[PDB]
């Protein structure tokens, strides 16, 4: 079983960092006045966790008879899932507690279906169905009829809560994680719990001895497919200190052997340089402008070697300002 | 007819310049069954189309010159019927998909599929291959892979850079440099001896070759115009005849150099509007204006460097723009500021 | 008889024929020993043997006969876009796995799954890769994916986490030159001294492009008809590479600094038909790796070349851009 | 009703007024007001600004800055705005860039050359010139289709190179020989499948010293009548 | 938990008198309705300004009752196919029903600019065939995408973005029609967030009333999913580039705000920075727009925002 499903909390009391939204939803449900719900925000914040917790709080052992979780981006088709929803709506149960609880995960990826099918689904089944809509990215929600819901924005979880959850997962899975690996995973996921769990499970899979070996930051970076800070720091040091030939050779060798794209190398170098102490602000201005220009040109194509040498020259010229 | 078309070489034996390329084409025509896809790139008016037609004549015979033209109607998506002019022979086809703009891809796909279904093989000559969209080029590569048995493409372009890498790897690169002044002079001498044109000296032909800047079509047409203007008797003092748009652009350059003011800019705008309204491309206008400005002897190095920099900037803006007069006027204003 | 490209003609048949990828080959052998084959992510420099190794692994898994019925080779750079590739993948996955014959079962393991090989995966956008991940998790039971790319960092984290990653080292120049020499000997291609080295240098170590250029040079030599050896000028011509003499003349004209002389030389040069982008690339290669220029000159010229390349990539007039670049370099 | 046509004129006159760009005038008429002026008519305001920004006497010139530098900066900004407009109109869902186009095509260039209108606010000439260019390109396409089997060139090459020689072969003989050149002109036309309509269209493509309107008018009417009668009296290749 | 209707749908303009913006076009439409003559109409304007809503108001004023089949709205880019839409239009136009002498069946074709030459010609022929029975209304983002034959036999109307005064008037009317407690700063914030978008402003007002009741700046910006204008103003007006970068990294980028929202709010704040000289504001707006174009072309990275801040600082400090 996936770790996302396995460690999803079974009760509302186990949700961390969203106390205001938890209290509001609890007040709504405890009185039997559950309205249409819309949960939007960054991924991996606990939307599905909250909905399953409230569903199990309402019904309990017979929650499977009333709830129905469907993915909007399913390859089966929007028409097929619409027919599935219409078939589930016609279902009748002896108990009158609650309503039809349909969960539409990632419903924002409906650039045509939101106005085509979602409007009809929301309108026609008002009498006996409560709808939940989940969104991750910006406002793709077609506000024309989206207003018929209770908006709820999820904020990224605090780092302490993420660390505690990671420790709980480690002690449950009998996994040992280095502190550097934990820091790298937290930085890469940037509050996305789905990414944390998926990377942890995959890294455990790659271990030859899951119960004995320790997951290092190298394993985390290999699993995530992200540039290691050590490689970026080495490239930056070679560019700043060594002459042009050595810097060019080092940059090409590192970003070809390690499979780092030039745009990702630029992003990592910028991230590292943001922490540098520079006496002259003209250095920062030149660095930012030239690197943004190079990245924009890279997006359009162009010559790769020329762009790499342009990055090296831009960094050198900017740091010539001390 | 015109001397440029009457004396066009109709066979590989009638070619006079680029002897090595002629030998290469003869060797290619020696084995018709193994003919690869070809991509001829070089300066304009150097003989690429003539050499392609000569190779086609060497392979199939003189019947390739019995050309007939037709209009093919393609019903694309949304039911927007489009008309494309196709020049066809009993042995080959010639298309210019860039005439359809962004709709070149579907036209290429449909026409190539139809030709493959109709069929040893039929040669398709695509003109202005460098101006094809990237999607059209990908479709062309796909049709090369699918229908290599019955389709042998002969693409002609002025620059190989816009061509994508898969097309380059799937074709044979043929470079066609512009002829030297001596070869152009020899060709013009042959033309004037055939037409019985009096010449005081061959230096007239040398000057025509120099003024044509290696463009053989331009040199031939200039020679015909000079002969017509001089009662079929060219003298050493005979002035070089230039096209109307080139004369207008030179006058505009002299005007820009002489005076730099807002009223001069307005009159330059009027001149540019006149040039653009009569099917003179914006890039051509910009290139001619820049290279006329750079030829002024009164300008110093700094002025010329500023002019070429502004020309590069506004050429990039022309390639990315929609209204050409805007970019041309901006370039002229920048040049006026840099000169003043 | 049909004609086949030399790239696909000389692909290694089995895993033991891969020369300079011993680490990835060993890891793939260990995975093949296991009954379960996870999703794979082959990344490394171009022309190192990623496609060759995945094809060899497939051939060992299914056998020469069943291989063609279990493989869907797709390219992510398809101009038709995300929809066509994803629909093709879905159609391939939906179709039931073909039943292997008795001979295939008894001679080869014939695993129940089917392998989908996707090339240039890093060129996909984030949305395309997310859709690919959704399809992969939908049909994980039947289809195992293998993404081939040059940069693993261009693949989103959710998609990369699902794939075991194999890193291919860049081929040593000796190994690439030996492979090219073996191909030339097998195909009876006459070459002068240093021609294969020039081919590798033009291809920038990419053995795929090197083999393609070698085949093109062989075709050109056959068309020449004299039976003489292939020379460096021919392979430079076929790859669109400006001769070194013209580049040296350009460098000298830039060094002299006279605007009129540079303009005249550029006007003469544009009549020879050489590509301006090749000139810019070779000027970059010459100037950046030259020990006779100080740090400031290279700092300025890198930006100059970058600006010229960016303007050339927009589809502009080559003459104007080249003249501007040369004039700007001459002013340093 | 007819004030819709005057609306772009009023917008251009208000946006080129130098009072609203001073320190005191900026407070009364803020930048939001100027962008709203653009959005009052977003189809004609950039065209009117590009047309009329050279007819002003600037009162907002910086010290040490001449009128020519201001108009050059305005033209640079107008070119950038044209690029932005092309990017906006190429693909939809990019209409969020409309304020940026407003600033780049209407507000900023007016800021650089704001002052007193030297003459009158003239309507944009780009629309008529664009229609004229489209008509002449259609005529050139028809001529190229007619002459494609005899000439080895593209449409642009036909315009730039072949047309002067066609003029020398089809109009100069009339001038230098009266009606005796009708047979030669008809032969040259038949060698390229040129009709009388194509002959009329060809002479309209010439600019500068090569304009042919006055020259054609000066040709005697008897010569033209004989030319058309002889053309209509014989069959021609198709 | 009971039957509810959103304020956007409840207070949508049902008649011509309910429309606040574009007073000249509204006056022309009112004159047309009063005259009792309905000709073919074409409305052109930037998308999202409710062009078809004015046509709906005109149809409501003219037809009155019998609104079931008298008015039909279809999308020119409907996924069902252009041919299907054209056949439906022909069937509806050929279907005649008893109507007053001055009234005719109205067919509205939204996004008609995306149609091709052949489809437009076929629809023009269909409209001319049923001219006396059905009047054709076309809504286009730009009038240049509609062929000249359609333009010649249609009345062209120009629709523009609503001004801030019209949005404020509509919001005040909605507040009066509801039980809304509001303050000046809250309405100013709502108008600031919705740049002439009436529907967005109404949705934001309804959400604020539902969530917090009282309408003030803090509640409005808590409801709105865009960066807070005070934070963006502090980032833009910081005298030190490092402070601007720090604010961008902490309060905007790490808070989950997308780059598009960041550049849009930066444009909005710079446009209204009354304490800065207008030339500096124009330079900053130019830089913000350049980075907005770069983001919309695909490069929605943090480096572009940092470079935008660097250029703005360079302009500010000269
Ligand atoms: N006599 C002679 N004329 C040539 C030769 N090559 C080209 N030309 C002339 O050059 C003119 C234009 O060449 P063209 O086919 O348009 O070449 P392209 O436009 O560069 O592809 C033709 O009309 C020919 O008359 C040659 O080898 N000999
Ligand atoms: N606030 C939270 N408290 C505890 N666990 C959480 C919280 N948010 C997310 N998680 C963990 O993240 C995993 C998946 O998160 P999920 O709710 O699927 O993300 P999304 O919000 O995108 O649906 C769950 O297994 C859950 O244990
Ligand atoms: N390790 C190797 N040993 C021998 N030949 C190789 C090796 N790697 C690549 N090649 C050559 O490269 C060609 C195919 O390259 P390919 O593997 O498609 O490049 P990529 O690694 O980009 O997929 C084959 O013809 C093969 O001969």
């Amino acid at each position: 079983l996936p770790w996302v499903e396995k460690y999803r909390p079974e009760t509302l009391d186990e949700v961390y960092g969203q106390n205001e939204v938890i209290t509001t939803v609890r007040k709504f449900v405890d009185e039997g006045k559950l309205p249409h719900l819309l949960f939007y925000g960054p991924p991996g914040t606990g939307k599905t966790s909250t909905i399953v917790a409230l569903a199990r709080e309402i019904y309990g052992k017979n929650y499977s008879n009333m709830v129905l979780e469907l993915n909007a981006s399913d390859d089966r088709g929007i028409d097929v899932v619409r027919n599935q929803i219409k078939d589930f709506a016609s279902t009748r149960q002896i108990f009158s507690k609650g309503f039809k609880l349909i969960i539409l995960d990632e419903a924002d990826a409906m650039t045509n279906a939101a106005q085509n099918a979602l409007r009809r689904v929301i309108e026609r089944y008002t009498k006996n169905t409560r709808f939940c809509v989940l969104a991750n990215y910006a406002h793709k929600l077609t506000p024309a009829l989206l207003s018929r819901c209770t908006r709820f924005r999820f904020q990224p979880l605090p780092q302490e809560a993420i660390e505690r959850r990671i420790a709980n997962v480690l002690v449950h899975e009998k996994l040992k994680l280095s502190p550097n690996a934990e820091k790298a995973l937290i930085e890469l996921s940037n509050g996305d719990m789905r990414r944390v769990l998926n990377v942890l499970q995959s890294c455990k899979a790659t271990l030859d001895n899951p119960d004995e070996d320790e997951i290092s930051d190298d394993v985390i970076y290999e699993c995530c497919g992200a540039p290691r800070p050590s490689d970026l720091k080495a490239v930056l040091k070679s560019i700043l200190e060594d002459d042009w030939g050595t810097a060019h050779y080092t940059l090409n060798k590192v970003r070809s052997a390690k499979g780092l794209a030039l745009i990702d190398l630029i992003e990592g170098i910028v991230k590292i340089l943001e922490d540098y102490e520079l006496q002259n602000e003209e250095t920062r201005v030149h660095l930012l402008t030239k690197l943004a220009d190079i990245e924009y040109s890279i997006s359009k194509g162009g010559n790769d070697q020329i762009q790499g040498s342009a990055v090296i020259g831009a960094i050198k010229a900017s740091f010539e300002n001390e | 007819s015109l001397w440029v078309d009457k004396y066009r070489p109709k066979s590989l034996n009638a070619l006079s310049h680029n002897e090595e390329l002629t030998n290469f084409l003869k060797s290619l025509s020696d084995q018709p069954r193994d003919l690869p896809h070809l991509l001829l790139y070089g300066p304009n008016g150097t003989g690429k189309k003539t050499r392609c037609m000569a190779l086609l004549e060497s392979i199939f015979g003189p019947g390739v010159y019995r050309l007939k033209i037709d209009v093919r109607q393609f019903v694309t998506a949304s039911n927007r019927k489009l008309e494309l002019n196709v020049v066809s022979s009993p042995y080959h086809l010639e298309i210019t998909p860039s005439d359809m703009g962004n709709n070149d891809r579907i036209v290429i796909q449909e026409l190539l599929k139809e030709v493959a279904q109709m069929e040893r093989y039929k040669c398709v000559i695509i003109n202005e291959a460098n101006s094809l969209t990237k999607d059209a080029q990908a479709a062309l590569r796909r049709t090369m892979e699918k229908y290599s048995k019955n389709i042998r493409l002969i693409m002609v372009c002025d620059s190989m850079s816009p061509i994508i890498a898969p097309i380059k790897s799937r074709c044979l690169l043929i470079r066609c440099p512009a002829p030297s002044d001596s070869e152009i002079s020899t060709i013009l001498s042959d033309v004037v001896t055939n037409e019985r044109i009096q010449l005081e000296t061959k230096d007239i032909l040398k000057r025509i070759a120099q003024a044509s800047n290696g463009n053989l079509r331009v040199s031939l047409l200039m020679l015909e115009s000079m002969a017509l203007n001089n009662e079929l008797a060219l003298k050493s003092s005979s002035p070089i005849i230039k096209p109307d748009w080139i004369i207008v652009i030179h006058k505009l350059t002299r005007k820009i150099v002489k005076e730099r003011s807002v009223n001069s800019l307005i009159e330059c705008r009027a001149v540019l509007y006149d040039l653009l309204a009569h099917c003179i491309p914006a890039n051509i206008i910009l290139k001619e204006l820049t290279f006329s400005l750079l030829d002024v002897e009164t300008l110093n190095t700094t002025n010329k460097s500023s002019i070429i920099e502004y020309s590069s900037v506004f050429d990039e803006r022309l390639s990315l723009g929609n209204k050409a007069i805007f970019h041309l006027e901006g370039f002229i204003a920048k040049v006026m500021c840099c000169l003043d | 008889l049909a004609q086949q490209p030399w790239v696909e003609k000389y692909r290694p048949k089995n895993l033991d024929e891969v020369t300079a990828q011993d680490h990835a080959v060993t890891v793939l052998k260990k995975t093949l020993k296991s009954a379960n084959l996870p999703h794979m992510l082959f990344y490394g420099p171009p022309g190192t043997g990623k496609t060759s190794t995945i094809l060899a692994l497939t051939k060992e898994l299914y056998g020469p006969d069943l291989m063609k019925s279990r493989i869907l080779e797709l390219n992510a750079s398809d101009e038709r876009g995300i929809s066509i590739v994803r629909e093709k993948v879905k159609n391939f996955a939906r179709l039931t796995v073909s039943k292997p014959s008795k001979h295939d079962l008894e001679n080869y393991p014939c695993p129940p799954y089917k392998i989908i090989i996707l090339d240039e995966a890093d060129s996909m956008t984030a949305d395309a890769q997310s859709a690919l991940r959704r399809t992969m998790e939908t049909y994980s039971g039947v289809t195992r994916f293998c993404l081939i790319c040059n940069y693993v960092t261009r693949i989103i984290d959710p998609l990369a986490s699902r794939c075991s990653k194999f890193r291919f080292k860049a081929l040593d120049a000796s190994n690439a030159i030996d492979r090219l020499r073996f191909i030339s000997e097998q195909e009876n291609v006459k070459c002068d001294d240093g021609v294969l080295e020039r081919i590798l240098d033009i291809s920038a170590g990419d053995l795929r492009r090197g083999i393609t250029l070698l085949q093109s040079a062989s075709k050109g030599a056959q068309y020449l008809g004299d039976g003489k050896n292939i020379t460096s000028t021919q392979v430079e011509e076929l790859a669109g590479v400006v001769p070194h003499d013209i580049l040296i003349e350009i460098v000298e004209k830039v060094k002299s600094g006279d605007f009129d002389e540079i303009k005249k030389y550029v006007n003469t040069f544009m009549k020879s038909g050489w590509s301006a982008a090749s000139v810019v690339n070779q000027l970059h290669e010459y100037y950046i790796t030259n020990d006779n220029f100080d740090t400031n000159f290279k700092n300025q010229i890198s930006w100059l070349l970058f600006t010229t390349d960016s303007r050339l990539n927009n589809g502009t007039n080559e003459h104007i851009q080249l003249l501007n670049l040369l004039v700007k370099i001459s002013q340093l | 009703e007819k004030n819709i046509a005057l609306k772009p004129f009023d917008i251009a006159h208000k946006m080129l007024d130098g009072q609203i760009y001073s320190d005191i005038g900026s407070r009364n008429f803020t930048l939001n007001d100027k962008i709203a002026l653009y959005f009052d008519d977003f189809d004609f305001t950039p065209l009117m600004i590009q047309e009329n920004y050279l007819s002003t006497r600037p009162s907002v010139l910086k010290p040490g800055q001449s009128h020519l530098e201001a108009v050059a900066e305005a033209a640079n900004c107008i070119s950038l705005g044209d690029i932005v407009e092309k990017k906006i109109r190429s693909s939809e869902q990019l209409w969020s860039l409309l304020p940026l186009h407003a600033v780049l095509s209407s507000v900023y260039p007016a800021s650089k050359v704001a002052g007193h209108m030297a003459g009158r606010i003239n309507f944009t000439a780009w629309l008529g010139q664009n229609s004229k260019s489209a008509k002449y390109y259609r005529l050139l396409q028809e001529i190229h289709y007619h002459t494609r089997l005899g000439t080895s060139t593209d449409k642009i090459g036909l315009r730039l190179d072949y047309l002067p020689t066609f003029r020398k072969r089809l109009l100069d003989p009339f001038l230098k020989q009266g009606a005796d050149a009708i047979s030669s002109v008809i032969e040259v036309m038949d060698d390229y499948y040129l009709t009388k309509e194509d002959w009329d269209s060809i002479m309209e493509f010439f600019v500068g010293p090569d304009v042919t309107t006055a020259i054609i008018k000066k040709i005697p009417a008897t010569v033209k009548s004989g030319f058309t009668r002889k053309y209509n009296s014989m069959t021609h290749p198709v | 938990l009971s039957l509810q209707l959103p304020w956007v749908e409840k207070y949508r303009p049902q008649v011509l008198s309910d429309i606040v913006g574009n007073k000249e076009t509204i006056d022309r439409l009112q004159q047309i309705a009063k005259d009792g003559n309905m000709p073919h109409m074409i409305i052109s304007g930037m998308p999202g300004i409710g062009k078809t809503t004015s046509v709906h108001c005109l149809a409501h004023e003219l037809l009155g009752r019998s609104y079931a089949d008298g008015v039909l709205e279809l999308n020119a880019s409907d996924d069902r196919g252009i041919d299907v839409v054209r056949n439906q239009i022909k069937h509806f136009a050929q279907k005649k029903l008893h109507l007053p002498p001055g009234k005719h069946k109205i067919v509205i074709l939204d996004e008609a600019d995306s149609m091709t030459a052949g489809a437009q010609q076929a629809l023009r022929r269909t409209m001319e065939l049923y001219s006396n029975s059905t009047r054709f209304a076309f809504a286009c983002n730009q009038s240049n995408k509609i062929i000249e034959p359609l333009q010649s036999r249609c009345a062209i109307l120009r629709y523009s973005k609503l001004s801030d005064e019209d949005v404020l008037k509509r919001l005040l009317q909605i507040i009066k029609l509801e039980d809304v407690k509001y303050t000046n700063d809250g309405l100013e914030a709502i108008i600031f967030t919705a740049e002439g978008d009436m529907r967005q402003a109404i949705n934001n007002l309804q959400s604020t009333v539902a969530g917090h009741g009282l309408v003030n700046a803090d509640n409005v910006f808590k409801i709105v999913d865009s960066p807070h204008p005070l934070i963006v103003k502090k980032m833009l007006l910081a005298s030190n580039l490092e402070d601007s970068i720090q604010i961008l990294r902490t309060d905007l980028w790490k808070k989950g705000y997308s780059s598009i929202d960041i550049v849009t709010t930066s444009f909005r704040v710079t446009k209204n920075l009354a304490q800065v000289k207008e030339s500096v504001r124009l330079e900053m707006i130019k830089e913000i727009g350049l980075t907005h174009m770069r983001i919309l072309e695909g490069v929605g990275t943090y480096l572009q925002l940092a470079s935008m801040l660097a250029k703005i600082h360079k302009l500010n400090n000269k």
